[PDB]
């Protein structure tokens, strides 16, 4: 199609703004002082220089962290999770987390369509972009960042047929087998979910299966500085987006655009969630299709 | 540099908290607290402006 | 917030520039003087081959106090200036720290 070539004719370099900021850690960091970092930072992951290796190594993300609080936990230490010190470097190489899954990159050169299926393909939110002749981490791209970038040539430009279509003829996001919580559930159960199923969020839905909120990777390490609580105790610690299947392509993009939410929760007439649209979701039906 | 062997120009940029304001491509630092270290330095690829921090422990 | 650009020492000039030249060797690295307040430094990196290379510059900033100031030269890359920059500018400065 248009958004496709479009795609393939783009460079990374492209949607990189013209002023940015990265955040770099070393790995012999103490996880527990880069999640400071991160936050303070105001945000979500970043980069991990390996000084010995001398190169870029890979991503510290809340999985990262999700993954060790869970060892904590099937060790009966998760009261000492808050309290422990031991190095980035240290708990990736417990998992051979350099060796098993090493660091995903991509040249400023690259098209926009490579880096969609590239995130895709690896099952992966982040993505360096990587100058191939200084070896220097320019900017990491997200789904958000390149559908955002997308949207902007969307609405300068005439839509497709198709872009008019609704999400059940399109049959676009899941709709089999959502992990959901409930308002009862206990925090440690969403955490084994969460580890297991490699799922970001999870809807908190009622009795009658109505969803009533959202459960994140974030909320569950957040909280973690007991675990047996309930879900709907623990969110007294701190956005729920809806859509029906009745709605159009265009019209879901621009409310996840717009919106700066990562997915929309779709939803029958009563509110009985249905299926999840997400960013993976519209930027591989548009793109890689 | 090629050996290993042996009035200060004055300084007008010093502390900060738009680019040159930064210095493109000169060292800056964090009051270096708790063991660790963090250094930023701004950097041109092409058009391109990335301001980089490294977190390094000692 | 506080960004300090540099970093700063009280120390005599050409006392604090053999503290460099000092660490400087002690580190490893070979440098050319430009003058007695500027010097083109370099390090080979071993797992590489390739070079880094900086600027050092020093600065009067009081009458009292000085100022040095640190300036950058030139499937992943081996080989990442700004990391390698940065890695030399720390290695020298704790060098120096004590
Ligand atoms: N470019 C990359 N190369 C290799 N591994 C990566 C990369 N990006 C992320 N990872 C790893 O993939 C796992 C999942 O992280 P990912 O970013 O995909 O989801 P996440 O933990 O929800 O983070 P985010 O907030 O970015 O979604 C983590 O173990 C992370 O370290
Ligand atoms: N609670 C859930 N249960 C089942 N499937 C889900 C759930 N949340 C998302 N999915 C589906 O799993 C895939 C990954 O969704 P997720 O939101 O983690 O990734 P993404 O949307 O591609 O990343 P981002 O959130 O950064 O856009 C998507 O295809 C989505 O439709």
């Amino acid at each position: 199609s248009v958004y496709t070539t479009f795609m393939k004719s783009h460079r990374c370099y492209d949607l990189i703004p013209t002023s940015s900021k990265l955040v770099v850690f070393d790995t012999s960091l103490q996880v527990k002082k880069a999640f400071f970092a991160l936050v303070t930072n105001g945000v979500r992951a970043a980069p991990l220089w390996d000084s010995k290796k001398q190169s870029f190594v890979g991503m510290l993300t809340i999985t990262d962290f999700i993954n060790i609080l869970h060892r904590y936990y099937k060790s009966a230490l998760v009261q000492i999770y808050e309290l422990e010190e031991h190095k980035i470097e240290t708990w990736r190489e417990v998992y051979l987390q350099d060796s098993f899954k090493p660091l995903v990159c991509i040249s400023p050169n690259a098209s926009l369509f490579d880096a969609v299926s590239s995130l895709i393909r690896n099952k992966i939110h982040r993505l360096p972009v990587i100058d191939p002749e200084s070896g220097n981490t320019l900017y990491i791209l997200t789904h958000k960042r390149i559908l955002k970038f997308l949207k902007l040539f969307i609405t300068e430009f005439p839509k497709p047929e198709f872009m008019s279509k609704s999400l059940e003829e399109l049959q676009i996001g899941t709709y089999a087998n959502i992990a959901m919580v409930r308002t009862t559930t206990p925090v440690y159960v969403a955490l084994g979910i969460f580890v297991q199923h490699r799922v970001s969020a999870l809807p908190v839905v009622d009795e009658k299966g109505r969803v009533v909120d959202i459960y994140s990777k974030f909320d569950v390490i957040n909280l973690a500085a007991n675990l047996d609580v309930s879900v709907t105790k623990a969110l007294q610690h701190r956005g729920v987006l809806k859509c029906y299947l009745h709605e159009t392509l265009e019209a879901i993009i621009n409310r996840l655009v717009e919106a700066e939410v990562h997915r929309l929760v779709v939803v029958d007439e009563h509110d009985v969630v249905k299926g999840i649209v997400s960013l993976s979701d519209i930027l591989q039906a548009l793109v890689l299709t | 540099m090629y050996h290993q062997e042996p009035a200060p120009p004055i300084l007008p940029l010093q502390v900060i908290l738009g680019i040159s304001h930064v210095m493109l491509n000169h060292l800056y630092a964090l009051s270096i607290k708790d063991g660790v270290m963090v250094l930023s330095a701004t950097h041109r690829y092409k058009k391109k402006y990335v301001t980089t921090l490294l977190y390094k422990p000692i | 917030a506080k960004w300090h650009l540099g970093i700063r020492s009280q120390s005599k000039p050409n006392d604090i520039m053999l503290e460099v030249y000092r660490a400087m060797k002690a580190l490893s690295y070979e440098w050319k003087i430009i003058n007695p307040y500027h010097v083109r430094v370099r390090r080979q990196n071993v797992k590489t081959g390739k070079f880094s290379k900086m600027s050092l510059q020093l600065y009067q900033v009081d009458a009292k106090s000085y100022l040095l100031d640190f300036k950058s030269l030139t499937l992943q890359p081996t080989g990442h200036h700004t990391m390698e920059f940065f890695e030399m500018c720390a290695a020298l400065i704790i060098q120096l720290a004590r």
